[PDB]
């Protein structure tokens, strides 16, 4: 059955438009098929971001996938809102509820807000980045209040790729004379090498530093060079790689070619690219319960414009997105199932922290039961009283 | 310009007909003509108002707040205290 | 968006028009390229965008130099989500470099409903921390 | 390959001394123990 579905990919992502192709291979029924109609366009100009999603709805898709920025979230949200076209998204979480638009990356604030409290901190810094939002800074901030945390936030992501080094330099002189030894950075894979290779020049890793990469992607940055030092890097982890369907994965992701899926010829796995493989199982389960519970899928792809006086919406949209809030599925990251809103919900996030072994496991924070540390080795054996 | 005290014989003590008078004529002491020493090098006006929980106040262990009569100075409810303020460290990093 | 689109089809030679945190990442984008200019008294862009002209005068600068006036260094800050954070940004960085113990507590989300209950709950929270001092960063309607 | 194992052990905070004793010293690599605050002193046979 021909099935037709929209991409948003952007400028430069690559493992995860190759990472989408193996969802689509695998996960293809002879019963119905998925087609992509793939737009590599730049995902901070919403003009370029508006103009896509017109093209693709005058193809008249079923349910769009794509990524999305700060100076594109409230465009997305708002198209899909009203046109009434659903959207599935690797990308950060909305912060208000937002109707017809499925999130599969999982929210951190309460994963935070619990690993804080576990170490029993009182006075840290918090590097965040703006092109990521300032959503998770509103989160440590209104809790901070409540449990007393001198929380001193600094900006980051501002700086620009020119001059990185003085400007790094001269932050954490500013973060040493307040004696600030406990920081949380928060950003993306791109400013998380550029913050830990400054760390690194300047030393700020000898023991009695404490590091959180507040990411989900936390064996995806660089890991070898902070390692050895004897900063405390813990973090998150959202994918773990002994749990015999990821090990399956990693195995058919090594043996590809890199011409051919570029990107792909690594040992691990980018979070945003473990989030798009799940998604395309998630579209195909809705689909395929589309299916059983059988509906009139077909529509007469005519609208075109976009542009419409007054636009208005089609039914079976709603009944789409009604089969995608109805998924419970296993993959990459887990326990796949939405609420009404649209975030997940019993999913479960792995607290890592950095031994000289590598990555290790201590934890895992969920929504049911806060955080369960799991079976200890008691970590550094202790000495007999 | 308030001056907060403490009712503590023989710095700030009750009158005969406390009732029968109002404001400054209602206490009288120590401080109380001291205050009006002030008023006359300095140039202001005031009115004696007695702390309510009746501690001079010392900081609190664990929530860090001030309570007292130092509790009036630093967080703004009087502007100036004549009072039996013993000079401590604890004290001297919060008011003058 | 078609408001946008629209008065494109006009023939328009500048748009004057206001804008909220939503559809700042709209126009900016939308002036950028079809290089349209673009005249508003909103708050301003965070960036530097293109072809958008900004009437209202930016406040962050003036709000600094009003708490080193004060000689604060513990004060709380309520602030609005919906005008835009550019405001929080700047006493965030700048309670870095000269000493602040800045409370800064979002108020924006409080509903038509249970909106007094929640004010009650939330300047009690300023009282088991004792912050006199209060910036009020938000509109009119949520000033009052 | 001493130098970068001092990087990534993190053997130059402040505290360290080092004495290249080389003729060459700015013939090694320099830039990455410069700003960690470690003394690394030496000796330079050509003055530029």
């Amino acid at each position: 059955n021909s099935i037709q579905i929209g991409g948003l990919f952007p400028r430069g992502a690559d493992q995860e438009y190759s990472a989408f192709r193996v969802g689509m291979v695998q996960f293809s029924t002879s019963e119905f098929r998925l087609t992509p109609h793939i737009d590599n366009l730049e995902v901070a100009n919403s003009f370029a971001v508006t103009n896509a999603f017109c093209s693709q709805f005058s193809r008249g898709v079923y349910a769009i996938f794509g990524f999305y920025d700060k100076k594109s979230v409230n465009t997305i949200t708002s198209f899909c809102g009203t046109l009434h076209v659903s959207f599935i998204t690797p990308s950060f979480p909305t912060d208000g509820t937002h109707p017809f638009v499925i999130q599969m990356r999982p929210d951190l604030k309460g994963a935070l807000l619990s690993l804080i409290e576990y170490y029993q901190w009182d006075k840290f810094a918090y590097l965040y980045d703006s092109d990521r939002g300032l959503s998770t800074l509103q989160a440590v901030l209104d809790s901070a209040a409540e449990k007393k945390w001198q929380v001193t936030a600094i900006n980051v992501g501002n700086i620009n790729n020119d001059k990185k080094d003085e400007t790094y330099r001269s932050l954490f002189q500013d973060l040493e004379l307040k004696k600030e030894r406990r920081v949380i950075l928060d950003c993306e894979r791109d400013k998380v090498n550029d913050i830990v290779d400054q760390v690194i020049t300047i030393g700020k890793h000898v023991k009695g530093y404490h590091y959180i990469i507040a990411n989900l992607g936390f064996t995806d940055g660089d890991l070898l060079k902070i390692q050895f030092g004897g900063a405390e890097v813990s973090g998150f982890q959202i994918v773990d790689y002994d749990d015999s369907l990821v090990s399956k994965f990693i195995e058919r992701w090594s043996t590809l070619e890199e011409k051919e899926y570029p990107g792909a010829h690594t040992a691990t796995i980018k979070y945003t690219s473990a989030l798009t493989y799940d998604a395309v199982q998630v579209m195909t389960e809705a689909f395929r319960n589309l299916r059983k519970q059988r509906i009139e899928i077909s529509r007469r792809g005519n609208a075109g414009d976009c542009l419409a006086n007054p636009a208005v919406p089609w039914g079976q949209g709603v009944e789409i997105e009604r089969a995608l809030k109805q998924v419970q599925v296993e993959g990459l990251s887990g326990n796949i199932k939405f609420d009404q809103n649209g975030k997940r919900i019993n999913y479960t996030i792995n607290i890592m922290e950095l031994k000289t072994n590598g990555p290790r496991k201590i934890g895992y924070w969920s929504e049911v039961d806060k955080m369960v540390l799991t079976e200890d080795d008691t970590s550094g054996l202790e000495q007999k009283t | 310009v308030v001056v907060t005290t403490i009712l503590e014989s023989p710095y700030v003590m009750m009158k005969k007909n406390h009732e029968m008078l109002e404001g400054n004529e209602r206490y009288e002491g120590y401080c109380v003509d001291l205050a009006a020493e002030i008023a006359k090098h300095c140039g202001f006006k005031y009115k004696l108002t007695i702390v309510g929980d009746g501690k001079y106040g010392a900081r609190d262990a664990d929530t860090k707040i001030w309570n007292g009569m130092v509790g009036e100075l630093v967080y703004g409810k009087a502007d100036i205290a004549i009072a039996p303020l013993t000079i401590t460290l604890v004290r001297e990093e919060v008011i003058d």
